[PDB]
Parts: C-alpha cells; sequence; structure tokens
C-alpha cells in the first residue's frame, strides 16, 4: 500500500488504522510527503506495530511523527520481528524526541533482521551519537546507515571515526549523512575509513555551503578512486571549482549543489 | 643506471641557463662553484634519462628500468619554462617520477599548478624558491597553496620579494607541511613575525638582512617556541 500526497481530513488516519488491523498480510507500507496532520499519525502506530503481521518495510517519511509516536513503537518493538526497514526519519521531533529515541535505541534486541537504519532527528540527538553506537555494532547487516538533518560538529565525526575504527561489516554500502559543520581541519579526520568501505555504492556528506583546502580535493580524489563502486555520489554545498572539478575522478554522476 | 661515480667536472655550463640563479639563491656566501656545476650536471644527467625514456616508446614497458635510475636524484623546474615532456613524465611514469628525492620549482603560470596538482601521488620533498615578487596576487596564492600541498615535506625559500610583507602568514598559513623556512632581505610585518614563530614543527629557521631590532615577542624576543629547530 503506497500513500504519496495525498490529503487527509485528519480523522481519516484514524479510521485507516482500524481498517488496517484486518490486513494480515500486508508487508509494505509507504506513507509520503504527508501534510500537517498532528493527532491521526499516532493512530496508526497504536494500530500497529502490535496485533502481530508479517510487515517487511515500513516507511514513514515526513509524516509529522511526535515523540509520543515513537515512545508507542519502542514500547512495541517486541513485535513485529522479521522486520528489515525501519525508516520514520525526513522527522524532526518537536519535544522529548531524544528521549523517544533513547527507548528504543536500548532496545531493538529482538528485532535481528534490521537493515537500513534511518534516525529521527531532535534538537540534538547528536549528544546522544554514542548510544547508537551501544547497538549498532552489534548488527552486522547494517548495509546502509541514514542520520539527516541535524548539525554534526568536528568532536562527531570524531565519535563517528570511533564507530568506523571498526570491528568490520564488509557489507557496507550506503552512507547518507545531508548536512554537517565540519572545518577544513578535517572531514580528513575520518579519511582512509574508506580502506574499510572498498564496496561503498554512493554517499553525500552534503552540506550548507564550504569551501575545502586544495589538500581536501587531492584527498578525495586519490580515495574515491579506489572505491568498487562509487555509484553516483553526491557532495551538495560543496564549493568545488572548475579545477577542482577536474581533479574529482571520473565518477558516475557528481553534484555540488 | 649502475653508474653513480661523478667523473670530470670541467665546463658542463651548457644546461641551466640561470648558472648562477640569475641572481637568487646561492649567491655571493655559501658558493662552492664545484657543488654549483655538480647539480647542474645531475639536473641534466636526469632529463636526459627522461629524454632516453620519451624516445624509448616504452611508456610502462621499461619502467622497472628507469624506477632503478631515477631513484634518489633530484630534479630542477623552472615555473618560467616547463616542457611538454615533463607532463608525460609525470603521468605516465609513476613510481619513478615519486622515486627522485627533491623537486626544485624556481618561480606563477596556471601550467605549473596542473602540472603539480594532479592525483597520482604525493611529492616527497618540495623545493619552492620566490624570486621576482614585488606584488604577491591573491590568484597567485590560491595558486601556490594547490602546488605547497602537494608534497610531504616542504621547503621553502623567499629571497628579495616586495610583494610578501604582510602576506607571509597568509601564504604560510596554507600549508602545515612546511618544516623549513629561510627569508632573505625580504621585510615583514610584525604578524608574519609572530606567525613564524608559531609554527611549531619547523627545524630550519634562517634570517638575513632583518633591519628592524625593535620587535616585541619577535624572533629576536624569543624564538624559543620552535622545539624542534636544529639549524
Amino acid at each position: 500500500l503506497i500513500m504519496d500526497n495525498i490529503k487527509m481530513n485528519e480523522e481519516d488516519a484514524i479510521k485507516l488504522a482500524e481498517g488496517l488491523k484486518n490486513l494480515k498480510k500486508m508487508c509494505l507500507f509507504h506513507l509520503t510527503h504527508l501534510s500537517d496532520i498532528g493527532e491521526g499519525m499516532d493512530y496508526i502506530v497504536k494500530s500497529l506495530s502490535s496485533e502481530p503481521c508479517d510487515l517487511e518495510e515500513i516507511q514513514l517519511v515526513s509524516c509529522c511523527l511526535s515523540a509520543n509516536a515513537v515512545k508507542i513503537l519502542a514500547q512495541n518493538l517486541h513485535n513485529l520481528v522479521k522486520l528489515s526497514i525501519l525508516d520514520l526519519s525526513e522527522n524532526y521531533l518537536e519535544k522529548d524526541g531524544n528521549e523517544a529515541l533513547h527507548e528504543l535505541i536500548d532496545r531493538m534486541n529482538v528485532l535481528e533482521q534490521l537493515t537500513a537504519l534511518m534516525l529521527p532527528w531532535g534538537c540534538d540527538v547528536q549528544g546522544s551519537l554514542s548510544s547508537l553506537l551501544k547497538h549498532l555494532e552489534e548488527v552486522p547487516q547494517l548495509v546502509k546507515l541514514g542520520l539527516k538533518n541535524w548539525r554534526l560538529t568536528d568532536t562527531e565525526i570524531r565519535i563517528l571515526g570511533a564507530f568506523f575504527g571498526k570491528n568490520p561489516l564488509k557489507n557496507f554500502q550506503q552512507l547518507n549523512l545531508a548536512g554537517n559543520r565540519v572545518s577544513s581541519d578535517g572531514w580528513l579526520a575520518f579519511m582512509g575509513v574508506f580502506e574499510n568501505l572498498k564496496q561503498l555504492v554512493f554517499f553525500d556528506f552534503s552540506t550548507k555551503e564550504f569551501l575545502p583546502d586544495p589538500a581536501l580535493v587531492r584527498k578525495l580524489s586519490q580515495v574515491l578512486s579506489k572505491l568498487t563502486f562509487l555509484q553516483e555520489a553526491r557532495l551538495v554545498g560543496w564549493q568545488f571549482d572548475d579545477d577542482d572539478l577536474s581533479v574529482i575522478t571520473g565518477a558516475f554522476k557528481l553534484v555540488t549543489a | 643506471a649502475a653508474v653513480y661515480q661523478h667523473g670530470c667536472l670541467l665546463g658542463l655550463s651548457i644546461a641551466k641557463r640561470p648558472l648562477w640563479r640569475q641572481e637568487s639563491l646561492q649567491s655571493v656566501k655559501n658558493t662552492t662553484e664545484q657543488e654549483i656545476l655538480k647539480a647542474i650536471n645531475i639536473n641534466s644527467f636526469v632529463e636526459c634519462g627522461i629524454h632516453l625514456y620519451q624516445e624509448s616508446t616504452s611508456k610502462s614497458a621499461l619502467s622497472q628500468e628507469f624506477e632503478a635510475f631515477f631513484q634518489g636524484k633530484s630534479l630542477y623546474i623552472n615555473s618560467g619554462n616547463i616542457p611538454d615532456y615533463l607532463f608525460d613524465f609525470f603521468e605516465h611514469l609513476p613510481n619513478c617520477a615519486s622515486a627522485l628525492d627533491f623537486i626544485k620549482l624556481d618561480f606563477i603560470p596556471s601550467r605549473a599548478v596542473s602540472l603539480f596538482f594532479n592525483w597520482k601521488q604525493e611529492f616527497r620533498t618540495l623545493e619552492v624558491t620566490l624570486r621576482d615578487f614585488s606584488k604577491l596576487n591573491k590568484q597567485d596564492i590560491r595558486y601556490l597553496g594547490k602546488i605547497f600541498s602537494s608534497a610531504t615535506s616542504l621547503r621553502l625559500q623567499i629571497k628579495r620579494c616586495a610583494g610578501v610583507a604582510g602576506s607571509l602568514s597568509l601564504v604560510l598559513s596554507t600549508c602545515k607541511n612546511i618544516y623549513s623556512l629561510m627569508v632573505e632581505a625580504s621585510p615583514l610585518t610584525i604578524e608574519d613575525e609572530r606567525h613564524i614563530t608559531s609554527v611549531t614543527n619547523l627545524k630550519t629557521l634562517s634570517i638575513h638582512d632583518l633591519q628592524n631590532q625593535r620587535l616585541p615577542g619577535g624572533l629576536t624576543d624569543s624564538l624559543g617556541n620552535l622545539k624542534n629547530l636544529t639549524k
């Protein structure tokens, strides 16, 4: 079932949450470009995540998710084993989002099928990145990982550098970092991590506006060229000149903004 | 490649028209014409090796022999004269050009940047010389940055540059690989002086013809910050 940019009356979500209860064979659910709803989305998480089913992928994007809706899911993570894709990202948690995240992060101890975990954004969830590391290291199938829509400082890349030490997955392909606050001193600090991620398919590491030193341009071109795939990576928000774009190797696609 | 012995040191002033560097480095003091000629002779030797390579129509086939030949030598490049064969040498003969111990870049055409600012490798030690600089353009600084960064170790010699004063910290701050810095009869501001005293990974520092005397906190005040300084 796909619901893409469909306007709701803020009541129908409740009735659907009930109707969905009998769809015991449903496996895939997409909810995309939701209008402002508020109450009505929590009914989906209350009705679902229980009365167990075969849902394989739950992709609610930009769906006005509340911290309470996240808490409800956390409580209900004892159900829906076999679930592999859990999104609920591209979504800002207005209040107590970090608490809701902390509760689910310390769980998922029955969810052995989790891949491509995307996280909700809170102000400032960054203070808990180490809480993700706590359990991310326990999942050997994290082919994809997305940490989007928030400021990421030099301190945070050092924390991630520890994450990327690392006891290797040897199956990591997709890294999504939509924005950051990384200085010209690096960035570079985690370069060489790519040696443990030779099968990277794509990544972004995008920003608002940043002008890299020639040294960083050189390190990029001499590192990404050693990757097996590099299937259309992007560098959105990076001020590369014609001279720098000449240095960057023949990537399948290249985006600067 | 098996010949390491120099042999006869007479004449051989044909190569490298700037025999006395056109009034630059290696001037009145510390001449030793015998060593100057040796540098010229080895530089022409390296060029000969490159020319033999170019005419061998063996771009990669004979890379092993050329590696042994070039290893341990120095190459001099004039920024005002960069022959086409240098581009092919650096681009098509990897692990040999990089086997050179030193590359001397004596000055800023964009071509100089294009040659050095490549994605093939980082150079071991680069020796950059600045000479006829009455003005330092913002573009020139940008171009130098691109060149300075393409190395593991940087040696910089600034002689009689008038446009550098007030911009020395601006240039030096673009590359942390600097370990050897010399300034010959070239003025500077206190901010530039403080910057030099703020770089703690320097091994060599040489100041010539500085006539300011009253330099608060400067190289004449303490200079105890450069704990790694040997010369």
